[PDB]
């Protein structure tokens, strides 16, 4: 428990301050990881640090004259050179650098540090299973699956100087809004934990496990849920996924009574006067941030996602218009009725659900 | 200067940890020395003390001051103008 | 002996206080090989809002404006005083 709490305090102290972007922070850093670094003079003006792993090499050109980092270089050791370390922008013919962007963007190395700890974590567990090239190949796989069951979601890698795989929803507004992202963690768990490649085949229509003797130990395929924000929170019922699949559980701290905004409103009589609502749930209603998708539970991800798009869509504007101050509302996991007048559920395409709401609302105004 | 010797320091603090007690009883006792002179050049210097950052409504006074003790020699002078020219 | 009534009544110099008090509590954390998150980043917080105080002093120059024009003042007063 010692060395738990320190590398907790350790990463508290990372976290908490970054340090300046300076060529001497940026080596410290890199050492700190483990990675081999020395710095070369390519010009009067010029010096290069070049760092390196097991699979990476990342060369950082410094111009000493205006005090600033002028390029990034990513080069992989594997036999797999087309890894994307640029980020997707539709429309601009610059794909702009995702490391050189979290050293010249930002005023401190906390997002260069976030990418660098991504790499290393690829280059550490890499093998046969290369990581660099599954990864890569992970996002149009996801792309594909989501064409084939004819999920209206968009697969985009590397948003905002990240690495990571985006799943991005069409907003009111035309605007794309990412919903989840897809990425590698260690698995601080088990490390006996066997990662597998899986490919999903256009012929089936499933994730299969091409080669079984192709494995990582130690590392997990997180969805982490990304939150637009207490109303923005996304819920689930507790026995929608099974407990083993949920990384970071949301636990309320037992010194704030902040039950789901959901339960409060099915508590507290302050309600639009036009509407008895009742309660269905049968589960309930936990706060989950963070999904195990790896192996066999890839087919989750669209069912996961489907859920935080109907809990969106349909929930949090049915509590927002029911919360600002007599037809029954019925409200379950999976079904929502209003009397006889409308109904929708989980299963209902996302243009069902809009004219649910439009309906909900034309009658609560 | 002690300002960004603090800083380098604290950096190197909450980088590496796992440095051996003796590095980090050495910095910390340069931290105590940077503080102590921070503290001595504070006691032994006047400007510094004086002029610790905020403006108190102070300022404000002294351009009331200011203020009206212009425009009434203005005036006076303007009067004397006006009387001396006959 | 009002010097440091006046001296304790701007902020900064609370500012350096409590940073002290805080590195201090950071040296006998240390001390005791127990390294606590709270007290550094008590420390770094006071840090920042000594650096963003120190800003603040710099905007100084118009206390040195106002000294000026009061020298112009009493020059004009004294002149005009002779004439």
């Amino acid at each position: 428990s010692y060395v738990e709490t320190l590398d907790s305090m350790i990463e508290l102290f990372k976290d908490y301050k970054p340090g300046s972007i300076t060529l001497e922070n940026i080596t410290r850093l890199c050492q700190t990881l483990g990675l081999e670094s020395f710095t070369e003079e390519l010009s009067n003006e010029l010096s290069r640090l070049s760092t390196a792993s097991k699979i990476i090499v990342i060369d950082v050109d410094y111009n000493k004259k205006q005090d600033r980092i002028q390029d990034v270089k990513l080069v992989l050791a594997s036999n797999f050179d087309n890894f994307d370390y640029f980020n997707q922008r539709d429309g601009e013919h610059e794909k702009s650098n995702i490391l050189l962007n979290s050293l010249t963007k930002y005023p401190d190395l906390k997002a260069f540090h976030n990418n660098l700890k991504f790499l290393y974590l690829l280059d550490a567990y890499s093998h046969k299973l290369d990581l660099f090239k599954y990864f890569t190949e992970l996002s149009h796989y996801i792309r594909q699956c989501f064409q084939d069951n004819c999920c209206d979601f968009k697969v985009r890698t590397n948003l905002n100087d990240k690495f990571g795989i985006y799943i991005l929803t069409q907003g009111i507004n035309g605007k794309e809004v990412p919903l989840a992202k897809i990425y590698l963690e260690e698995n601080k768990s088990d490390s006996q934990y066997r990662f597998y490649e899986y490919i999903y085949s256009q012929e089936t229509k499933s994730w299969i496990n091409e080669s079984a003797e192709n494995f990582s130990n130690g590392i997990s395929l997180v969805m982490e849920i990304v939150a637009n924000a207490y109303t923005d929170l996304i819920w689930f019922p507790e026995d929608f996924i099974s407990p083993e699949l949920i990384i970071d559980k949301v636990t309320c701290s037992s010194n704030s009574s902040s039950s789901p905004p959901i339960i409060d409103l099915f508590s507290n009589n302050n309600y639009n006067s036009r509407i008895q609502l009742m309660n269905d749930f049968t589960t309930k209603l936990i706060n989950i941030k963070k999904f195990d998708i790896s192996n066999d539970n890839l087919d989750l991800i669209s069912e996961i996602l489907k859920w935080v798009q109907w809990s969106r869509i349909v929930l949090q504007n049915v509590f927002k218009l029911v919360s600002t101050p007599v037809l029954q509302l019925i409200v379950s996991e999976d079904h929502i009725i209003l009397d006889t007048i409308s109904e929708c559920n989980l299963y209902d395409d996302v243009k069902c659900w809009s004219k649910f709401i439009e309906k909900f609302q034309d009658i609560v105004s | 200067e002690f300002i960004p010797h603090i800083f380098y320091s604290l950096h190197q603090i909450r980088k590496d940890p796992n440095n051996l007690s003796n590095q980090l009883e050495t910095l910390t006792g340069s931290i105590r020395h940077r503080l102590k002179l921070c503290k001595s050049l504070i006691s032994e210097n006047e400007d510094t003390k004086d002029l610790l950052s905020k403006s108190p409504s102070e300022w404000q006074d002294i351009i009331h001051q200011r203020e009206q003790e212009l425009q009434i020699k203005r005036d006076v002078l303007d009067d004397l103008y006006r009387k001396l020219q006959r | 002996t009002n010097s440091e009534d006046k001296l304790s009544k701007v902020q900064l110099y609370e500012d350096l206080c409590r940073y002290e008090d805080t590195l201090s509590k950071l040296v006998e954390s240390v001390d005791r090989f127990k390294p606590n998150l709270d007290i550094a980043k008590d420390l770094i917080r006071t840090d920042e809002a000594l650096f963003e105080n120190v800003k603040l002093l710099a905007e100084d120059n118009i206390y040195r404006n106002l000294q000026k024009i009061d020298k112009d003042s009493e020059e004009l007063d004294s002149k005009t005083r002779k004439i």
